[PDB]
């Protein structure tokens, strides 16, 4: 099982001189193929100049990842990994890498040049590989992110404006990072303006509902650590449709994010190659 | 107490299904499913 | 009275025991502890008015 | 009692609300009688009153001695 | 339309009303006298005489 | 751990009690023992059935059986295949669902189509074979919404006020398919699900921000339209906002709610199995990568 | 400065949330004189409170003009 890439655009030996580098990469797919173009490999088929981040990974999330292996004319020679066994994947080179590292794939979101992007141009059409990340950094950006989206909604305030200064600034193993903003030209991004309203409203609707739900089950007892918890329930302080409809609201917000919320794994360092240049992983989903 | 003192517990089962596991967890670690809520009864501040 | 019943039975709750050990009850499990020593081997019996 | 005992529930809802924002030394000094303070009410029977408000005054008093550590 | 309060040229909306707001090479009054003679036939009405 | 599984027959086959078998090659079996060599009366879901008629107990019961995929009918006997992880095999269709190129799928307890095609395709003497269906992800889940919705709709209310709703709940829709379920309604499984819902909605209810429970009314003025309109009308009871707080606060006050958005969820989340690729035209096999 | 310094903020926080219910052509140069208008507070100093009343008329007087849309 190997699948294959056709370039219909002419390859320039200094482009091919550049793609010789990418010995393996962690290509997305979104259809295993026996042959397939290069307009459907990278995120550049869903690239959008509107909603920006979380869409990038809500049809990431779907997308068959497959390493590089070796080119000919005109033609890319993809090999899908196994399941468990070891792989000398590159990094996308945000981020240094250390033994015993979890990893997982994210959106692309350059600032500058990365360590590793030599970049390959062929009329308009451009290849954003995705991110290789530590876990802890994907998670902590994705609050980050989330962040963004809530205190976005009032810029003006010069603590908040200094708040968004104070959070922008990641940092790792001598990284020196700087989070771009989501929200570009004031406007919230489509993405975020959903993602908020999807944690926001069970933050509306859980606090009003909690009571009624706990009551049936407080005067009914076992271990009755439930019973204690409607106490705190009280410290922030009727319709059978409105019941009915509103708990239909409620995980149908709730769901959609627990994509944002839970990332599978899809590698784990262990030797690394001198500078980073590679590292050998355990393939994972 | 105000410092805490994580247990560890290695174990095996023949369970495989972790939505499960997490129910078998509920009703035997009652005493930390109550000091999960017994640290917002005192003290909102750090995240439980 | 439920309290009085399970006191003159002798028969106390052991805590309604555990949640998930009611859930296991479906499936059929034990609820008798065993006994200590039985010289006597397995008892039974059975009542009808 | 109507009318004074209206405000009472208020007030006392006033020394809750208050009552949750001061840390204290420990909650376990608190905890029960926040427990009382909330889950106040007032049975049918008027003679039933002698057990209402005095078991606040063994709550939220002692929490005024609690914001200022009397012994 | 827009309306022009002093140093503006604020956006403005007003709903039309009366089917016969419509402006005439989009509601042509031959076509009102044509569809007020479809009202005379269906409706069942003559005048007096 | 066995690479595969055999079993043997009491009352003997026909040409069509082998051939509906042969028709069920590369199918979805789940066991219980994963014994090499299991007997017939353990073989499939028929083990679990119930007097009292329920389902979410069914389907608890079902979420520690093993999965095995069928292959070869050699004859009298079933010869079982134990799927091994992250590769994958063919699978035939069971459930009247229709099925889509990457969908993730996930097993769920057979219920009535309505219609009711009423296909045992196999019994004994009493004895039949009830095969899990295979559903996408999106209906396999949809349906545990439902039943956790009727869990907590049944509190105080009249036997109509019950119902009223039902009439909508059980009546599910999907793919222009539609399924009536019926339900346990109260067989405890749902009730201890109920009670670490209620303890998650609780926690979720109480970690939020001061400011990230406040975002939609910051963004009711801000803004109109009409998911807004529907969102204003379930927050409202029956303009001014508040903004605070050190940014470092957020950086904890959201992350342990993730935690909580978990476990709320995870009830009504179910283990992946099947990631179809190659559909087939003809709408029956179905190769999928990953497995059990 | 008892009624003065009371009912000012009052009336404040009465423009500020009578304020945001209208909605208006941009929401970016209104956003900063919304800001002031919620940040501005009572400082203990005596002079100081001359800047603390005008810096916020530089926000509502505008905000009428918003009202009219004006220049």
């Amino acid at each position: 099982a190997n699948i294959f890439c056709t370039f219909d655009h002419k390859l320039s030996i200094a482009d091919v001189g550049k793609l010789t580098k990418l010995v393996a990469a962690v290509v997305p797919i979104p259809q295993r193929l026996h042959l397939i173009k290069h307009y459907q490999l990278g995120l550049h088929q869903f690239v959008d100049h509107t909603r920006g981040y979380v869409r990038l990974r809500g049809l990431l999330r779907n997308m068959t990842l497959t390493l590089m292996r070796r080119v000919e004319g005109n033609q890319i020679l993809l090999h899908v990994p196994t399941h468990g066994l070891l792989y000398t994947v590159l990094n996308t080179g945000p981020v240094t890498w250390e033994k015993g590292d979890a990893l997982c794939v994210l959106p692309p979101l350059f600032h500058g040049p990365l360590a590793r992007e030599n970049l390959l141009t062929l009329g308009q059409w451009e290849l954003v590989l995705p991110w290789i990340v530590p876990m802890p950094l994907a998670l902590e950006i994705n609050q980050r992110l989330l962040i963004m989206g809530l205190f976005s909604l009032d810029r003006s305030y010069e603590e908040v404006k200094a708040a968004v200064q104070q959070l922008q600034t990641i940092t790792f193993r001598d990284a020196t990072f700087t989070i771009p903003d989501p929200v570009i030209d004031q406007h919230l991004l489509i993405d975020m303006k959903t993602a908020c309203l999807s944690m926001s409203m069970v933050a509306n609707l859980a606090s009003e509902l909690t009571m009624t739900y706990v009551r049936k089950l407080a005067l009914e007892d076992s271990s009755m650590l439930l019973v204690k918890c409607q106490e705190l329930l009280m410290r922030l302080d009727v319709s059978p449709d409105d019941e009915i409809a509103r708990l239909s609201a409620l995980f149908v917000m709730l769901r959609q994010l627990d994509d944002l919320i839970r990332e599978q794994v899809v590698f784990t360092v262990c030797d690394v190659s001198p500078d980073n240049k590679s590292a050998t992983c355990i393939f994972k989903g | 107490g105000p410092e805490t003192r994580p247990g560890i517990y290695v174990l095996t089962s023949s369970i495989a299904h972790w939505q499960t596991l997490v129910d078998v967890a509920r009703g035997k670690f009652a005493r930390e499913r109550c000091s999960f809520v017994n640290r917002r009864i005192t003290r909102p501040r750090q995240i439980p | 009275v439920d309290r009085w019943i399970r006191h003159a039975a002798g028969v106390e709750r052991p805590q309604l025991l555990d949640t998930e050990t009611i859930s296991m009850l479906t499936f059929g499990s034990m609820s008798e502890r065993n006994a200590a020593a039985t010289v006597h081997g397995q008892k039974a019996a059975c009542e009808l008015i | 009692l109507s009318s004074v005992l209206e405000e009472f529930e208020v007030r006392c809802v006033a020394v809750a609300r208050r009552g949750y924002t001061y840390p204290f030394g420990d909650r376990g000094k608190a905890r029960d009688h926040l427990a009382v303070l909330d889950r106040t009410e007032f049975d049918t029977d008027v003679r039933h009153d002698a057990e209402i408000v005095e078991r606040a005054l063994v709550s939220a008093v002692i929490l005024a001695k609690m914001s200022v550590r009397e012994t | 339309t827009h309306c022009q309060e002093n140093s503006e040229t604020v956006a403005l909306c007003t709903p039309r009303i009366v089917i016969g707001n419509l402006p005439d090479g989009l509601a042509p009054g031959p076509f009102h006298e044509l569809r007020t003679w479809e009202i005379m036939e269906h409706m069942r009405l003559r005048p007096p005489p």
